[PDB]
């Protein structure tokens, strides 16, 4: 109702509807630490919040008071909890609360309390119809917002809304193939639907990734996905992969590719392959290429990897 | 350039004093701001510029003690501040009942942590009540919530639980088997650790996971050598000059600690490039007001000032104590805690 | 600008 910045705003201490309540002040004792100074309005709203809270008053006036408390500080988790208690006690329209929280989150998309509040509401309503579109809007202000992706995965999993996610992922990867959050989402969808054990799917994915790598060779995300879906089945079990990569080396080279190769060679040594002593040298040669010219910032790491390979396969 | 040590000491001093209303959104977590300042002064060996006794009393006034009837055990621990309006009580008289007063896992952690840094012996801490409250926060999947009334749950709070159990030297505060399960399940296909299963791996959650295991002394037992090598690879790939928290994200000063400390725990921080990391951190130093920011030419804050200093510590900066990479206190403080634990065992 | 961790 009465906005905090309305010309006719009145302190709670001066409102008739609140005459029967004694405000409760905050006290940090004799020597306060990390004390925050508050304005008259701020201290006034919270002095009454403390009062209502202390008496667990489930009133309509208390419900309206929380709106002000939240405008002053949306990071106060106790205020949000009490508001939820009131939403239930007064049996408020939850569809209306959804509009409220939708606006709040847009203004503060990195606040933990507001995302938690929306999740509780959706659980109460058992209605996810607005979620995917809402999140897509938030992801438009920041495509990597961890809170947004977290909420999106919860919704999809909880109400089994996998049907269009793989398509949404394809669309976003076209907007920015370097968004690590989207590659994670792709793995999320697939492993929770078809899985990767279906050779047809694995091939589709490995092919898809090699295509993205060809478009932007220097992309850790794409390389991590590729290695991710193959590392547990065994990198050395894919002979055509080793050659297809060695063929990219000329043009589409990058430290990520060289690293992948080193990892392939190591898988071979791990599985007692043919030419043990020769493979080990092909690896060491790459490790040094990484250290001296391809990924110099990790010079000492790559040399440490090399020394590890030698003392393990000789 | 160079490290402006005295400037940073004054910065932390100011934090412990008074803040502008524009910091009102930190009200419920003032205790962690205090931690950043105190632990920060400890790291610079300047705790002498504060009145340890006054601050210890303030901290104890934040403890949610069990009431006469002990019907609120599941809600004990520490508050982030006095925003609820409960009358000042430095853990002297018994707990005063209140429908919504209870602890917050991150505050119980930073609270105990502050007490140890200040030299207190935790004698006024109701250890059993805190552990009871901690147990109540754990979920079926092994992770934790921050408050008994309910909140989001993830790796951040698993780390808090671990630190609390470690400091009180008693792991009855959690079901370690379930927690370890949660940590394992958070490992991503790219080998980093995420906030939870299926989520994008992140520098912050990777630190929380690895540090929690090290505190339980089960790193080796939970991850295989092959697994640890993959985790190490993911972590060391985070260095661009300074460190970022996720692939393809811009570097941020605080990750010099989040990731740097993880690498230290995995014993390969020594293989990173020190100069570029140090240069980046210093480039975010505010030469006028002190402290550090997340990016260069950006306003400083207590969080980045503290973590930037701990990041420098990892490389043994001239003038900064060695930080205990898993407990998040100075090694000097971790040593005092070792003595405290020994003394109890009598 | 900042890092909200809670
Ligand atoms: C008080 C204390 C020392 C607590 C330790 C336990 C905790 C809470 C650790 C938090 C670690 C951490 C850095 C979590 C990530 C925080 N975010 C900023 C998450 C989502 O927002 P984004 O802007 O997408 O984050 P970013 O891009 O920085 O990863
Ligand atoms: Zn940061």
């Amino acid at each position: 109702f009465l906005s905090l910045d309305s010309p006719t705003y009145v302190l709670y201490r001066d409102r008739a509807e609140w005459a029967d309540i004694d405000p409760v002040p905050q006290n940090d004792g004799p020597s306060p630490v990390v004390q925050i100074i508050y304005s008259e309005k701020f201290r006034d709203v919270y002095d009454y919040f403390r009062a209502v809270l202390q008496r667990d008053e489930r009133s309509e006036r208390a419900f309206k008071l929380t709106r002000d408390a939240i405008e002053l500080n949306a990071a106060n988790y106790t205020v949000w909890h009490f508001r939820r208690v009131l939403l239930r006690s007064l049996q408020k329209d939850l569809q209306e609360e959804m509009n409220y929280i939708i606006a709040i989150i847009e203004e503060q998309p990195k606040n933990y309390q507001v995302w938690h509040h929306r999740r509780v509401l959706v659980e109460w309503l058992k209605d996810p119809s607005q979620e995917l579109e809402f999140i897509a809007d938030i992801l438009n202000q920041d495509a990597k917002n961890y809170h947004a992706w977290q909420h999106r995965q919860w919704v999809i999993q909880e109400f089994r809304l996998w049907d269009n996610e793989l398509q949404y992922v394809d669309q976003l990867l076209k907007e920015d193939v370097r968004n690590n959050s989207v590659w994670n989402q792709r793995h999320f969808v697939i492993s929770n639907t078809t899985g990767y054990s279906d050779r047809a799917v694995l091939e589709r994915e490995v092919q898809y990734t090699l295509e993205m790598i060809k478009l932007v060779p220097h992309n850790e995300s794409a390389w991590n996905y590729l290695k991710g879906i193959l590392q547990d089945r065994g990198l050395s079990r894919y002979p055509n992969l080793l050659n297809q990569l060695l063929d990219l080396q000329p043009s589409h080279s990058s430290p990520y590719l060289i690293a992948f190769l080193v990892d392939i060679y190591e898988d071979m040594l791990e599985n007692q392959c043919d030419n043990k002593e020769d493979i080990l040298n092909k690896a060491l040669e790459l490790c040094e290429i990484l250290a001296k010219e391809k990924d110099t910032i990790r010079k000492e790491y790559w040399r440490y990897i090399g020394r590890s390979l030698q003392s393990k396969h000789s | 350039l160079d490290f402006l040590r005295d400037r940073h000491v004054r910065f932390f001093q100011r934090c412990l004093q008074v803040l502008p209303e524009r910091y009102s959104s930190l009200e419920t977590s003032r205790l962690t701001i205090a931690f950043f300042a105190l632990s920060g002064l400890d790291m610079l060996d300047s705790l002498d510029v504060v009145n340890k006794d006054d601050i210890i009393e303030w901290i104890y006034s934040l403890q949610v003690l069990p009431t006469e009837d002990r019907s609120n055990l599941d809600r004990c621990g520490f508050r982030g501040s006095s925003y609820l309006g409960i009358p000042f009580n430095p853990s002297k008289n018994p707990g005063t009942a209140h429908p919504y007063d209870s602890g917050h896992i991150a505050m119980t952690y930073t609270g105990l942590s502050c007490l140890i840094i200040l030299g207190d012996d935790l004698s006024r801490v109701d250890k059993e009540a805190c552990l009871a409250g901690l147990r109540a926060l754990q979920l079926e999947d092994g992770s934790f919530c921050a408050v008994p009334e309910g909140s989001e749950n993830d790796m951040r709070f698993v780390y808090c639980a671990s630190c609390i159990c470690y400091m009180l030297n008693n792991w009855s505060g959690m079901d370690m088997k379930k927690a370890i399960s949660y940590i394992r399940r958070s490992m991503s296909y790219d080998n980093g650790l995420a906030q939870g299963a299926g989520l994008e791996s992140h520098g912050g959650s990777t630190f929380c996971g690895i540090a929690s295991l090290c505190l339980m002394g089960k790193l080796e037992e939970v991850f295989s050598e092959k697994e640890l090598n993959r985790i190490k690879r993911w972590c060391i790939m985070r260095q661009q000059n300074g460190y970022h928290g996720r692939p393809n994200k811009p570097v941020d000063t605080c990750y010099s600690f989040w990731v740097g400390a993880t690498l230290k725990l995995l014993k390969i921080f020594q293989y990173t490039n020190f100069e570029k990391n140090r240069n980046y951190i210093l480039s975010t130093q505010d030469r006028l007001v002190g402290g550090f920011a997340k990016w260069p030419d950006s306003h400083p804050d207590a969080l980045h000032a503290y973590f930037g200093i701990c990041g420098l510590s990892l490389m043994e900066e001239s003038g900064i104590c060695k930080v205990h990479p898993a407990l998040n206190v100075s090694t000097r403080t971790s040593e005092r805690l070792r003595d405290l634990h020994q003394s109890w065992k009598t | 600008t900042k890092c909200v961790i809670m």
